[PDB]
């Protein structure tokens, strides 16, 4: 006749009810991710649609519970995140126009095209057409041309499609009785109920902001040392004096920089930490691979993987005829069943990712003993910087050294060490602006202080103030090349990807300091600790059960998001880069010198 | 049958072996609360009565003596200090199927923890409410009943094991059956001690004229001296006598 029991009583019948309907649709989509018919997308759809239509009716039942009187904070959760109307206030009218834009998307974006105008040879696909003409090729010309084959090609098309998008969205804030869509997506980080832990939806803003000015000067440092190795190759051929190309970043929205290393090496007579080579002198196959990484687990402390994983997944690319993608992701089938589904290659990126796609198979058993509810992350950014810190204690030189892929008389000087740890700030310091700027032109925008004739004046002025790039050609207001990522047009939050980082450095020395290491942060490991792991796995476990914010104060005790345990981390880079740059002309104004 | 419909069989009137378990090389949860597995083998009580059920994997250790949870609450609750024996193995090549092996059921909820070795076969919903349900699913119905679901892919922790429960006490009925006990070697020509099914002593053999009835199973002669057994082995006769003894 209480509350409290029948809030139990009602997540105890959704939990074996939604697991056995979950099983279904994951199965079901695992399917269609291996072997495509005809017949299988009939299938998948008929499993997706009653499990997605199973959820509206269990959100609407929870929803006739008063949420004032739970003092319980376990329940409270489930309860929050169970009454997500999502869809369900929109209307027949406007819920059609979610599945019908959102499929037309995927299609319009799946149509490869790179035959000439005016010149209709042959064209293949995007993966194997495009990809090739961006990541191997160094000719200026086709490139210019190739960043106009893009968004001039296909984001031309997307001006009306993706603007009835944000105009429908935006609207269910006022259905939801919030401000704006930006405001919903902090729904996530927002925690109420508690005296003296309350976390307010606008200062998350002020205090992101806060810590911005102190990522600058680290950008400010990076991007002088970069540009002295790609001035040598082109001394009169691009001028000194302004900004960058934007096609000139490794990738198409130059998030990563690692294309750049073949052309941008520091000291490239001594060789790179490369064991290709290395491998193929004992035929190391995708099994003996995947061997070595679970007993450096077991050595740790770290239970080892099921027996109904190694029979049941596949790890290669299967037969000819199978022309399925394999993108690296990583499944939950559910009732026990985990399977990870990528094409492996002997190559740097694929034993890396081989290393990145295990891990959050990994963190997916630790939270099993929790509810079905709250088997997940304690928020967006744990489940992917778990994953990642073990990928930095995998490329220590003990364990490269320990399997035998290292040679035996490798020695390890200032250069071999200062080279692999800013290549990694080029992938890990370098996007953390272009993650922050993006979430933070999608706020605004969602709320709705910016006109339509306003758009590009504001997104390209920031460019050129933040980044530090001079626009190659000048675009007008119906170019839409901000929608074209993929996260922002699937709706997708890429501020996991800011917290990402933050959160695989506060674990690092947190670890750290319970090893007992002597010495600093870089020189740290992790491995041949089991006091280390059964503290990760204490907090590991606890998932969304619990408040993130009262995840932060059992393990550092600082509720706020700290940043200054990530640049001791980089002292000895910073210091070095601080004396390197004592005449060099740090810190750019607004300059429209090239293209006035 | 499933858990909330586990069977009691009594086990009686015929010889009980343990020891083929020990060997059977295939349980993976052979463990015995309250007696060694062997030594129970030669002595044991009456009341063998044996329940069987279906348990996953990970709801092995909800079932044992002392310990609660859902299904060792709602289902089958064991007594502490239950004195017996539980033997669990894996399942999957039978009881398991694509798609969901949908023929176990459970009790979810119930208003009161179940007593002890009791069997629940109900219709009646849970009430956590005031206001009952007459038929039609709503807010406080929550139907207890579900229907396990068992795929060939789930994970080790969570595969179907299937296993017995034995119960052990010594009630009022006689004639309790326990495990065989190992018969001996022959050994001719030495005064020896012997011990057949109730009597024992000490004797030699030594041949006989006089053949036995065939329906006795000692006999004796004069001043209440047993001299006389019968072998059920092979009721191959054999002639036992006290060996000789006297003064020096
Ligand atoms: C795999 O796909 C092929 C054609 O794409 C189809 O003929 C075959 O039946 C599929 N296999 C299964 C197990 O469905
Ligand atoms: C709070 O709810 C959780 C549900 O997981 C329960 O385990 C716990 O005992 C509850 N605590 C209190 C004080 O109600
Ligand atoms: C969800 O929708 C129901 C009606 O379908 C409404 O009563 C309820 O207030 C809504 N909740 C939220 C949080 O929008
Ligand atoms: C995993 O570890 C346990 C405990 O050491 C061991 O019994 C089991 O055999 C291991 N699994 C495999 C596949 O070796
Ligand atoms: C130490 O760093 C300097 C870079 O200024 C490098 O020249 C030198 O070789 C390094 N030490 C050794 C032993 O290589
Ligand atoms: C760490 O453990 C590995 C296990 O293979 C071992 O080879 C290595 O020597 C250990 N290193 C230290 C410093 O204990
Ligand atoms: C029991 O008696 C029968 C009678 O011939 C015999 O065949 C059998 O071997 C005996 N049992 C044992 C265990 O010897």
């Amino acid at each position: 006749s209480t509350i409290e029991e029948q809030a139990k009583t009602f997540l105890d019948k959704f939990n074996h009810e939604a697991e056995d309907l979950f099983y279904q649709s994951s199965l079901a989509s695992w399917n269609y991710n291996t072997n495509i018919t005809e017949e299988n997308v009939q299938n998948m759809n008929n499993a997706g649609d009653k499990w997605s239509a199973f959820l509206k009716e269990q959100s609407t039942l929870a929803q006739m519970y008063p949420l004032q009187e739970i003092q319980n904070l376990t329940v409270k959760l489930q309860l929050q995140a169970l009454q997500q109307n999502g869809s369900s206030v929109l209307s027949e009218d406007k819920s059609k126009r979610l599945n019908t834009i959102l499929n037309t998307m995927s299609t319009i974006y799946s149509t490869g095209k790179v035959c000439n105008p005016d010149n209709p040879q042959e064209c293949l696909l995007l993966e194997p057409g495009l990809n090739e003409i961006m990541a191997n090729s160094l000719d200026y010309n086709e490139r210019l041309w190739a960043w106009e084959s893009w968004r001039s090609e296909v984001g031309k098309q997307l001006r009306p499609l993706y603007e009835e998008y944000v105009v429908l969205k935006n609207e269910m804030a006022r259905a939801n009785h919030y401000e704006d869509y930006g405001d919903y997506w902090r729904g996530d980080y927002e925690v109420n109920g508690v005296d003296g832990y309350d976390y307010s939806r606008g200062q998350l803003i002020e205090d992101v902001e806060h810590t911005f000015e102190e990522i600058k000067p680290l950008y400010e440092h990076l991007h002088a040392y970069v540009r002295a190795k790609l001035m040598n190759a082109y001394p009169s051929y691009i001028s000194p004096i302004g900004c960058l190309p934007a096609h000139l970043l490794g990738d198409m929205w130059g998030r990563f920089w690692t294309n750049l290393y073949s052309l941008t090496v520091p000291f490239g007579q001594k060789p790179n930490i490369d064991v290709t080579d290395a491998m193929v002198d004992q035929a190391w196959d995708a099994q003996r691979i995947f061997k070595e990484a679970e007993k450096f687990f077991v050595s740790v402390g770290l239970p080892n993987m099921t027996q109904g994983f190694w029979e049941n997944s596949m790890l290669t690319d299967p037969g000819n005829v199978q022309k399925a993608v394999c993108h690296p992701t990583a499944w939950d089938l559910g009732k026990g069943d985990f399977r990870i589904l990528m094409c492996t290659k002997v190559t740097m990126d694929d034993f890396l990712t081989a290393h990145h796609e295990m891990g959050h198979i990994q963190y997916d058993m630790a939270y099993a003993a929790q509810p079905f509810l709250l088997r997940n992350g304690a928020n967006e950014g744990f489940h992917e910087a778990v994953g990642e810190i073990m990928s930095l204690s995998a490329a220590t030189p003990k364990h490269l050294k320990s399997i035998g892929l290292l040679s035996p008389d490798f020695q390890e000087d200032n250069e071999t060490e200062i080279n692999f740890l800013l290549k990694q700030a080029l992938t890990i310091v370098g996007t953390l602006p272009f993650t922050y700027m993006l979430e933070k032109w999608r706020w605004m925008v969602f709320k709705g202080e910016i006109p339509k004739d306003q758009w590009m004046k504001k997104w390209w002025e920031m460019k050129r103030e933040i980044v530090g790039v001079v626009e190659p050609v000048p675009h007008d207001e119906t170019y839409c090349d901000p929608a074209s990522l993929f996260h922002v047009s699937n709706d997708y939050s890429f501020i996991r990807y800011y917290t990402r980082t933050l959160y695989q450095f506060q674990f690092q020395e947190a670890l750290c300091q319970a090893a007992k290491h002597e010495g600093p942060l870089h020189k740290c490991d992790i491995s041949n600790s089991t006091e280390a792991g059964q503290k990760l796995f204490n907090m590991l476990r606890l998932g969304k059960s619990e408040p993130w914010t009262l995840a932060l104060e059992n393990v550092v005790g600082a509720k706020n998001m700290n940043v200054r345990p990530l640049l001791n981390y980089f002292e000895p880079l910073f210091t070095w880069l601080k004396d390197q740059n004592k005449n060099s002309f740090v810190g750019w104004s607004t300059d429209w010198s090239p293209y006035a | 049958a499933s858990v909330y419909a586990w069977n009691r069989k009594r086990i009686s009137n015929c010889v009980a072996d343990y020891s083929v378990l020990y060997n059977s090389a295939s349980f993976s949860t052979f463990k015995c609360y309250g007696v060694s597995p062997t030594k129970l083998n030669d002595l044991c009580f009456t009341n063998v009565y044996a329940d069987s059920f279906v348990i996953r994997g990970d709801e092995v250790r909800q079932i044992a003596p002392g310990q609660t949870g859902k299904i060792a609450d709602y289902n089958y609750k064991l007594p502490d200090d239950f004195t017996g024996c539980v033997i669990a193995w894996n399942s999957n090549n039978l009881d398991s199927k694509v798609g969901g092996n949908y023929n176990y059921l459970y009790r979810l909820f119930r208003k009161s923890n179940l007593k002890p070795f009791e069997r629940d076969i109900s219709t009646e919903i849970y009430q956590a409410g005031s206001t009952p349900c007459n038929g039609v699913e709503g807010f406080n119905c929550y139907f207890p009943l579900q229907s396990y679901g068992f795929q060939p892919t789930n994970g080790v922790g969570y595969q179907p094991y299937r296993v017995v429960v034995l119960s052990f006490e010594l009630l009022h009925a006689p004639a309790t059956v326990c495990g065989p006990k190992k018969s001996t070697n022959l050994v001719k020509n030495k005064c020896v001690n012997f011990n057949f099914n109730g009597l024992t002593g000490t004797g030699v053999l030594t041949e006989s004229n006089k053949k036995f009835l065939p329906f006795q199973q000692f006999g004796r002669d004069i001043a209440d001296t047993t001299d006389a057994v019968r072998d059920p082995q092979t009721l191959e006769i054999l002639d036992i006598t006290p060996c000789s003894f006297g003064g020096v």
